[PDB]
């Protein structure tokens, strides 16, 4: 039902979550904040599942990642920080699972514009495109037509357009808010999108 | 000594190990803090031998969490370990209320972790005094002063480390209320000076805002008439 | 000299007190193999109305195992019991009988940590062990508060330290069936005690225990084989 | 399975089968174990819940012996004599039989063996206990039978039964009821272990047999 | 599988099949199932192959360190003790159906361990999935003594037989004969295109020289 | 100074702590205990609380018993002998809850004596003050009496005397044979010399099984005493 | 069926002075979705030693670290390179520790075995370390019966490095072309003595 | 009650670690030799049985031990020793190495030297051992550090017996020119009062090869 | 009345242990490190115990503690060698945890910090063992930090430790430059590692000689050093 979209590139990584806070048959809200944990040092941390799981596991491994960015004095890796992250939603995996489904984005001057989709299961892999929930079944072909290497940022946003409008025309759930996060330029910015 | 009685009253009635650690921080280096209307000027002394020892790794002002910083005079060895208890303890309440953990409860927290190591068995007391700095809930900043011996208290200004008490007259006879960022780091620095010989690279100082604890270029502490 | 640690000289004088304080019981027990037994005789006295018959220094550890304790009395009962669940480990997870050997070396290990560790009193107990191996050859292995193990063809605990190894030697020196070798090395351990102790012996006041191949298990014999040994040598 | 204890005049009788489980995956088995000279117990349920406890009771009574002793001197079939002529330190039959009921009520949950301990002593002279599946002792006077097999021979046993039965009749009673067991019952099978356990003496009997009428 | 034990005069034979199939699928066609614990002891397995590796590796080392610290020769009874009071503390979950042989002091040994923790000293044993076949062989052709050559050939029957008549073993046949003195292990005892150059295709190729 | 620490040997090879114990048990109450024809008697003289003159009358009664059929009397610190006899009473139960079997006194007498000499081998424990008599009787087994001193030890006797003037009452009782005597009769002998070794009634405390308790635990009745006394 | 989730398999196969190990490169989420076409199996933990890790990805990630953790430590104490059977009890060891909670890895051991002589070394174990020590190949995954069916056809003893990549590339794309859950391209690596040929196969994607 | 005995004295020294020296300095004396085929361990009341005495030990099949000083704390390092070769072997699949061995028991030998309530080891060790990398042989003393020798001494009067066999030490010898060296240096600093061990399999050579030697 | 107390201050605020562990120090062998454009040098000195030593294999001062950090020793070898097998640990430690090969300064931080603990806690004595942790990172750059049993390190260009380390220290401010090359470096090394002992030719049997380059440790065999010897 929580739906993220995460789209690489060699100038840009682009996210895009649906702004929808759930409960039982009715929206909570249509400006949903619980999905987004951007970290300090041009990193980001899209979770979906449980609102109790999500905020749970974001505010631990931000405060984490913050703690460690604190006691060294440095920006951690983008690399680093989405294996910490994975290896601490796998040491939970067997005991007390959280259901969050990470997609983790950032830059380094080191590895460039990077993006990682990760699952409930804890299984990861770096990719140039990713999404996830039951609409990750719907905007995955888009993302595979329209992609290509050498993308700027408004072809990139005209993408996550097409996604959103299928989102509305096709599945049931129809998402018509949106949340996104562009870190490009070696900046990070916020948009929201309707219908 | 595992648990063991290291602190314990001596037939007048004070702790000596207290003393001790009290010792120590007066054989420390010398750090000043000044407050202003909404910033902060914290600066320590340097003492780093030419040409082979590298400048950059001696770090005695330290940022705590996005809002806190501090500056220590005693142990080195012991600042670190209360250094990464308190970024630790800064986390901890910024994930158990979802706020920035503001200058007095962290204060409160330094003070209460000192008196926890004066009191328990089987416990060194820590041999540092420290300065932390930083911002309230209501916005307002304010600096804390912290001993060996667990008492903490606020203040507008104040000194540390060896020679503490020149430096605390200075401050005494030289300070005003809501002065400017230039006006302030002049004081700082002449009132450092005080002790500590007259030049550029035997003192690091950082002004503290809202935004972020900058730190002062080799270049603006030269040229200060 | 209060912990058991080195001292500049380099030695452990807790060992050497304890090794007094074992000598100082003045109990003498004299331990000797034979072709296929081994026998331990024992002064049986403490270390009008006390119970005489209830005063012995031999303990039955197993049937086939047995041993003779000198030293502190608490120290040689707690040394016994813990020979005891020694060897009742052994046949619990091995599920076959200890032999003298394993034993003393584990009593050793146990006396050892003892021996390293401040915060442990050494026992104050010497003590011999007596059995058949496997083999079906006897054993004799001799142990001290230092936590130091040595099998023996025989071996004397008590005062007469460095004097008694004469007699006994020159007794296995002039020695060198089932049932003459066992008679003889009975008569052997007899007279040598008699012989150490310089006084003739009442049978009701010493203790000789046996093991052999045709008897495995630990017995003690009774007072009137001891009287008929004695007026055999005398 | 078949384990029975019978006590006669001046002794007590064991006897066990040999077969082991449809498939018969042994036919040599002895279920009487020898847990002291001047005891025995025979075992039923599953063969390591019973191997365990015997083995366990073994350890403890070998414990026991050596805490018994006192200082100082006073005073095709197979036969032994007790080392102990007098019964001076070897444990009695109850005390092993009831530490052997607390170590299977304590782990009732899972263990599901029941034993037959037999021995003599000079206190109760002859004796038989019959520790249950729950783990509860009954001492069984005149006879205790368990196993699969001996719901065929309780009225047999009940009815030849007499109180000072001579060595020769109750042995052949036992041997009978052991057979008819085997004959009636498919889990049990195999040669005849029978342990005959006195004053002074063992014996220990193998026999082969089968039925005909 | 069919792993195999008896006792001949003064020895013990083992022997067993070289099959490890995953299922329907044969994944080793020359596995190894008997396994050295003692010079003078020798064991074969069935059931879970992982815990009877591992189990047997434990048994090994922990023999070995009562053979150094005793120094005496390694008993049998103590094999079976220690293998019984591990598989009973799992409570039958570490399937091994072990059949131990050896010979010491008293004599030749063979001992049958169920994965429940339960033993029995018997003169021959089989154990398996092909159990049943090997049995049947050794039943009609065993007797009550015979040499080390008549029991190796018995053995090879029996193991043959359970080759044959079970699927899930096959393949040549293992035997160990376990005496006082020494063992002597036979792995093989009985044994009952070309591409062009070029031709499949690539998206990249990169060489680097260590 | 080597007598500071019971886990240390001195150059003789001994350790003081055990007999500054000894002086502490010797220089008390007295205790005794005497095996007669058909039974056991104990006795004990508290006269060092003769100066005290409020005590409730009969109440400080140093004697104690286990399974109604085994005396345990000590010398000592009160507490100390209350810990010991509490583990007595423990071991006891702890043994019939195993074996459904009374214990016997020897193996009683080694677990107890095990138990006091654990505490003076480690260097952060107090050594037990108290020597403690224990004592049965039985109708075939006769009189066995066990002295467990405080180094752990435990020897059997056939009659023992612990506490102040035990030299006394030693020489004393070493002068008639009590194996053929009964124990009715010994309790005027034993009086007289607690003479020898007004305050007699209260300041004495007795224990006794033979026949005519059914061999089982009890205190002499005043009627039987005082026409002994 | 929780190594029905991702899918994947592993091949590993020996010449003449020269060994080969292959993957498909293929991260699976439900049983039929690609989310990624480049997840590499197969990690090197020192020169002469290769494994090849098909399963449950986050067990396979997890393992590897693990692995490679202790492979270090034990390189950077004896100050030697680990040898290959070594390594390879290692793995058995640790997989069989978590015996009851074990991880959903069949992993693959690939590497040479020195004395010089450069042996092949080829094991393969199950989720609890179960030894399949084998002299000519080695296969593990969902794609085990292809996989095992195609060696047992098309394998030829002592083959030159090319002759072996060859096969067991042909090995590899006939087992992945009839198999859903693996395939979108295929790693080979080339093992010698004194070098190492990494290859992508051009291979179907569907 | 957990606190160091040992301690820094004013002059910078652990005077316990001093002591320790003195202890095995004033023990017998014990040497080894290593050859480009070969590596041997030697060490120097007539009712004392010379079998139960053995001070040259076994912890693997190519790993051999002795020891000068106290012979209970020979005997704890050397069940230590045993049980880490075998985990070693147990985990890893292949016999021990003689460095890692090594580096364990000087890690086991120093923690002494630092845990609270305890003293250190009054003994030092020699391993000797043969594994891929060669011939081996270690000395490690009560300080915990291990040293990596072609030729050493250990007991009383090693500094004259090390110069001994400094003058008559060669890289290339073979196992009879280094048994007679070994022999000879034992005669220097003193048959039936002589131990060698060689190390193919670790190896005791009997009485009879020693006199033969 | 056993224990010493070594865990507590004294009346002038010193913890006596601590100095004497480093007055210990002092009487080690020496051992200098430095910082080239092209990589990190460090060596040592040998303590001759026999000529029957196997010299062959044997770096009892500079001990490899990953491919981007090695460390030379100076103090008791037995507190060192249980220290640099922690180090070990934290390494792999932390690239298991981040996927990532660690910075120095952090590892340097975390025994650092060991120190510290028993420094303060428990009533253990310290470790007397002081450490030049050399190393090579992405984040800063090659690295060298000093260590002392108190649990306070500094970062450094070039410094040594052990006996006679004045010497050293002044040889090295005369000499040393921020550009150096590899072989400038190693002849430094060898000069310092000279005039420390008091010798204007030094010895070949007697000096260890390392380094790290950017990433690629090597340890200088005992024929390696004979050719920098005569240049």
């Amino acid at each position: 039902m929580d739906t993220l979209i995460g789209l690489r590139g060699n100038n840009f990584v682009v996210l895009a979550a649906d702004t929808y806070s759930i409960n039982s048959i009715i929206k909570l809200k249509n400006d949903d904040n619980t999905k987004f944990y951007d970290i300090h040092g041009n990193k980001c941390l899209l979770l979906g599942g449980s609102i109790g799981d999500r905020l749970q596991f974001g505010e631990f491994i931000r405060k984490n990642v913050h703690l460690y960015q604190y006691q060294n004095n440095t920006d951690m890796f983008v690399k680093s920080f989405a294996f910490f992250t994975r290896k601490n939603l796998a040491y939970y995996l067997r005991r007390n699972p959280f259901e969050v489904n990470c997609l983790i984005a950032g830059y380094d001057k080191k590895d460039g514009y990077q993006l990682y989709w990760c699952d409930y299961l804890s299984n990861m892999d770096s990719v140039n495109k990713g999404a996830h929930g039951y609409g990750a079944y719907l905007v995955s072909a888009i993302l595979d037509k329209y992609y290509h290497e050498n993308l700027t940022v408004d072809e990139a946003l005209d993408i996550f357009k097409l996604c959103f409008e299928e989102l509305k025309k096709r599945f049931l759930l129809t998402q018509i808010n949106y949340e996104l996060r562009i870190m490009y330029d070696n900046k990070v910015e916020t948009q929201y999108v309707t219908v | 000594s595992y648990d063991r009685a290291i602190t314990v009253f001596s037939p007048d009635g004070h702790l000596l190990q207290v003393e001790h650690a009290l010792e120590a921080v007066k054989k420390g280096g010398c750090a000043v803090a000044i407050k202003s209307s909404n910033f902060a000027v914290l600066a320590v002394e340097k003492k780093n031998i030419p040409k082979l020892q590298n400048p950059k790794t001696t770090e005695k002002l330290i940022k705590l969490d996005e809002h806190n910083c501090l500056a220590f005079a005693g142990l080195n060895a012991d600042a670190r370990v209360l250094v990464n208890k308190t970024r630790l303890e800064c986390q901890r309440y910024y994930l158990n209320m979802d706020e920035p953990a503001p200058v007095d409860y962290i204060a409160k927290y330094v003070a209460k972790v000192q008196q926890k190591f004066t009191h328990r068995g089987g416990v060194r007391p820590f041999g540092i005094a420290t300065l932390i700095a930083g911002f309230k809930n209501n916005k307002e900043i304010c600096i804390y002063q912290t001993e060996p011996s667990g008492i903490y208290a606020a203040w507008k200004a104040q000194a540390i480390g060896k020679n503490a008490k020149i430096v605390q007259e200075f401050l005494e006879k030289n300070y005003q209320e809501n002065m400017e960022q230039k006006d302030c780091i002049f004081l700082a620095l002449k009132a450092i000076f005080e002790v500590v010989e007259l030049s550029s690279k035997n003192v690091e100082v950082a002004l503290l805002t809202e935004k972020d604890l900058t730190f002062i270029e080799e270049q603006e502490i030269n040229s200060m008439v | 000299r209060h912990l058991t640690i080195f001292s500049p000289d380099g030695n452990l004088y807790q060992i050497e007190y304890a090794i007094k304080a074992v000598k100082n019981t003045n109990i003498t027990s004299v331990g000797v193999k034979g072709e296929n037994c081994a026998v331990i005789i024992s002064q049986k006295k403490m270390a009008k109305l006390l119970d005489y018959n209830n005063i012995t220094n031999i303990y039955n550890i197993t049937d086939e195992i047995g041993c003779s304790m000198v030293g502190m009395p608490g120290d040689c009962l707690s040394m016994v019991y813990k020979a005891r669940s020694e060897a009742s480990e052994f046949l619990y997870s091995n599920g076959y009988n200890v032999n003298a050997e394993t034993l003393c070396r584990n009593i050793c290990d146990k006396i050892q940590v003892y021996t390293q560790h401040a915060y442990m009193r050494l026992h104050a107990c010497s003590g011999m062990i007596i059995g058949i191996d496997e083999n079906n050859k006897p054993e004799l292995f001799k142990f001290d508060p230092s936590g130091f193990c040595a099998g023996y063809r025989a071996c004397v605990i008590g005062n007469k330290e460095q004097e008694s190894i004469s007699v006994l030697e020159r007794l296995l020196e002039k020695r060198k069936t089932i049932d003459e070798d066992i008679r003889n090395t009975t008569i052997l351990a007899i007279e040598a005690l008699q012989t150490i102790l310089a006084f003739d012996l009442k049978a009701s006041e010493i203790e000789v225990a046996i093991v052999s191949t045709k008897n495995r298990n630990f017995t003690q014999i009774s007072e009137k084989e001891i009287d008929n040994y004695l007026t055999y040598i005398a | 399975t078949t384990i029975i204890g019978i006590i006669y005049d001046n002794g007590v009788m064991l006897a066990c089968d040999s077969r082991t489980s449809t498939f018969i995956s042994n036919k040599c088995s002895r279920k009487i174990n020898r847990i002291n000279e001047n005891l025995y117990v025979c075992r039923s349920g599953a063969s390591a819940h019973s191997q365990k406890i015997i083995e366990i009771i073994k350890h403890y009574c070998v414990s026991m012996k050596n805490e018994n002793r006192k200082k100082g001197r006073f005073h095709t079939k197979n036969k032994y004599f007790y080392e102990d002529k007098f019964n001076d330190y070897n444990p009695l039959v109850e005390n092993v039989a009831h530490i052997t009921k607390k170590i299977i009520y304590t782990n009732n949950n899972f263990l599901s063996c029941a034993l037959i301990f037999g021995g003599y002593d000079k206190i109760k002279k002859q004796q038989l206990y019959a520790v249950n599946l729950n783990g509860s002792i009954i001492e069984k006077h005149d006879f205790a039978v368990s196993g699969s097999g001996s719901i065929y021979i309780q009225s047999y046993l009940q009815d030849k039964y007499k109180k000072f039965m001579t060595k020769k009749e109750c042995f052949n009673l036992i041997l009978n009821c052991v057979k008819y067991a085997m004959h009636n019952d498919n889990s049990s099978g195999g040669l005849i272990r029978i342990v005959n356990i006195t004053k002074s003496f063992v014996e220990e009997f193998t026999v082969v047999n089968t039925q005909m009428n | 599988t069919t792993i195999c034990g008896l006792v001949c005069q003064n020895a013990v034979i083992l022997g067993a099949d070289t099959r490890a199939t995953e299922g329907p699928i044969v994944a080793d066609k020359n596995c190894s199932k008997l396994h050295y614990i003692s010079k003078n002891i020798w064991c074969a397995g069935a059931g879970v192959a992982g815990d009877l590796e591992h189990t047997t590796l434990w048994l090994q080392h922990n023999v070995e360190l009562h053979r150094l610290n005793t120094n005496t020769q390694p008993r049998v009874s103590m094999c079976v003790s220690r293998l019984t009071q591990e598989l009973f503390k799992y409570q039958g979950y570490k399937v091994c159906a072990i059949v131990l042989g050896g010979v010491d002091v008293n004599g030749p040994q063979l001992y049958g361990i169920h994965p429940h923790g339960s033993s029995c000293l018997l003169p021959f044993t089989a154990l398996g999935s092909g159990s049943l076949n090997a049995m049947a062989v050794l039943e009609a052709k065993y007797r009550d003594n015979m040499t080390i050559e008549e029991g190796k050939n018995l053995v090879c029957e029996a193991i043959c037989a359970g080759i044959f008549n079970d699927l899930g073993s096959g393949g040549n046949v293992d035997i160990c004969v376990i005496t006082k003195d020494s063992y002597q292990h036979i792995r093989p005892y009985k044994e009952p295109t070309i591409y062009p150059k070029g031709t499949t295709p690539i998206l990249s190729e990169k060489i680097e020289y260590i | 100074g080597y007598d500071l620490s019971v886990s240390t040997f001195s150059p003789d090879g001994r350790l003081y702590q055990v007999e500054y114990i000894y002086k502490s048990i010797n220089n008390n109450n007295t205790a005794l205990c005497l095996e007669c024809k058909d039974g056991i008697i104990c006795c004990c003289i508290n006269s060092n609380m003769d100066k005290n003159k409020m005590i409730k009358k009969n109440s400080y009664n140093r004697i104690y018993h286990v399974n109604n059929n085994i005396i345990i009397t000590y010398s000592g610190f009160d507490g100390d002998a209350r810990n010991i006899i509490d583990r007595a009473r423990s071991e006891a139960n702890t043994y019939y809850y195993n074996f459904h079997t009374n214990i016997p006194l020897h193996i009683l007498v080694n677990r107890i004596s095990l138990y006091i000499h654990a505490y003076t081998l480690y260097w952060h424990m107090r050594p037990f003050a108290a020597s403690i008599i224990i004592s049965s009787f039985n109708e075939k087994d006769k009189g066995d009496i066990y002295c467990i001193e405080p180094n752990g030890a435990c020897y059997k006797y056939s009659g023992i005397v612990i506490g102040k003037n035990k030299e006394m009452f030693k020489t004393e009782i070493e002068k008639k044979d009590y194996k053929d005597i009964n124990v009715r009769d010994a309790i005027e002998d034993i009086y007289k010399f607690i003479l020898t070794s007004n305050n007699l009634q209260n300041l004495v405390n007795f224990s006794w099984i033979c026949k005519e308790s059914s061999y089982e635990f009890q205190n002499i009745h005043e009627e039987i005493l005082t026409p002994a006394l | 069926s929780i190594y029905n989730y991702n899918g994947g398999c592993v091949l590993g196969m020996s010449g003449s002075n020269c060994v080969a190990i292959a993957c498909d490169l293929r991260l699976g989420a439900n049983t039929f979705t690609t989310v990624s076409t480049k997840f590499s199996k197969i990690f090197k933990m020192n020169n002469n030693v290769y494994v090849g890790l098909s399963g449950l990805a986050t067990d396979i990630q997890t393992l590897y670290e693990i692995l490679r953790y202790r492979v270090n430590l034990y390189e950077v104490r004896q100050d030697a390179e680990m040898d290959v059977e070594c390594f390879a009890n290692m793995l058995s060891s640790i997989l069989y520790s978590n015996r009851f909670s074990p991880y959903f890895v069949n992993p693959i051991v690939v590497g040479f075995k020195l004395k010089v002589n450069y042996e092949p070394y080829l094991t393969a174990y199950d989720l609890i370390g179960a030894k399949c020590e084998t002299r000519d190949f080695v296969v593990n995954g969902v794609t085990s019966e292809q996989l095992f069916g195609m060696c047992e056809s098309l394998y030829v003893k002592d083959q030159d490095e090319n002759g072996l990549f060859e096969t067991i590339s042909q090995c590899l794309l006939s087992a992945l072309d009839r198999d859903c859950i693996s395939g979108w391209g295929a790693e080979v690596l080339v093992l010698t003595p004194e070098k190492i040929i990494k290859k992508k196969l051009k291979a179907r994607m569907d | 009650y957990s606190f160091s005995l040992t301690t820094f004295s004013p002059t910078g020294k652990l005077v316990q670690i001093e002591y320790a020296l003195n202890r095995v300095s004033s023990s017998s004396p014990a040497l080894g030799i290593r050859a480009k085929n070969g590596v041997i361990i030697a060490t120097e009341n007539e009712l004392i049985e010379e079998n139960s005495i053995f001070k040259i030990q076994q912890i693997s099949e190519h790993i051999g031990i002795v020891y000068a000083g106290m012979p209970g704390d020979f005997r704890v390092l050397l069940k230590r020793a045993r049980k880490e070769a075998i985990r070693y072997s147990l985990q890893y699949g292949s016999e021990i190495l003689v460095k890692e061995l090594v580096k364990i028991i000087a890690s086991i030998v120093q923690e002494f030297t630092q845990t609270g309530g305890v003293r250190p080891f009054g003994l030092s060790l020699l391993i000797c051992g043969v594994d891929v990398y060669g011939y081996h042989l270690y000395q490690i003393d009560p300080s915990g550090c291990y040293f990596n020798w072609m030729a050493t001494c250990v007991g009383k009067d090693y500094q004259n017996n090390m110069s001994f066999l400094e003058k008559r030490y060669n890289k290339d010898i073979e196992i009879e020119d280094a048994i007679h060296t070994a022999i000879l240096t034992l005669k220097e600093s003193y048959e039936k009062n002589i131990e060698i061990g060689v190390a193919k399999p670790f190896k005791i050579l009997t009485q009879n090869e020693i006199k033969d030697y | 009345r056993y224990d010493s107390r070594t865990t507590t201050f004294s009346p002038e605020g010193r913890l006596y242990q601590v100095e004497y562990a480093l007055e210990a120090i002092n009487n080690a062998s020496i051992t200098i490190g430095l910082i080239t454009k092209d990589g990190v040098i460090l060596g040592a000195d040998k303590v001759f115990i026999s000529k029957l030593i196997d010299k062959a294999n044997n770096y009892e001062k500079i001990y490899k503690i990953d491919k981007h950090i090695f460390c030379g020793v100076a103090g008791l070898n037995a507190d060192a060698n249980i220290l640099i097998n922690q180090s070990r640990l934290y390494a792999q430690r932390y690239l298991y945890n981040y996927n990532e090969v660690q910075p120095v300064s952090q590892l340097v931080v975390q025994i650092c910090d060991i120190k510290q603990s028993y420094t303060q806690y428990g009533g253990l004595r310290p470790y007397g063992v002081s450490f030049l942790i050399g190393g090579y990172d992405t984040k800063d750059g090659y690295q060298l930090y000093h260590t002392d049993p108190s649990g306070n390190y500094s970062g450094w260009f070039a410094t040594a430790i052990g006996t006679n380390n004045l010497t050293a220290s002044s040889v090295l401010k005369q000499e040393w430059k921020n550009d150096m090359t590899l072989e400038e470096g190693l002849l430094l090394a060898l000069k310092t590692l000279a005039k420390s002992t008091d010798t204007e030719i030094p010895k070949s049997e007697k000096i260890e000689l390392a380094y790290l380059t950017n990433v690629y440790q090597k340890y200088l065999t005992e024929k390696e050093i004979e050719e920098l010897i005569k240049l």
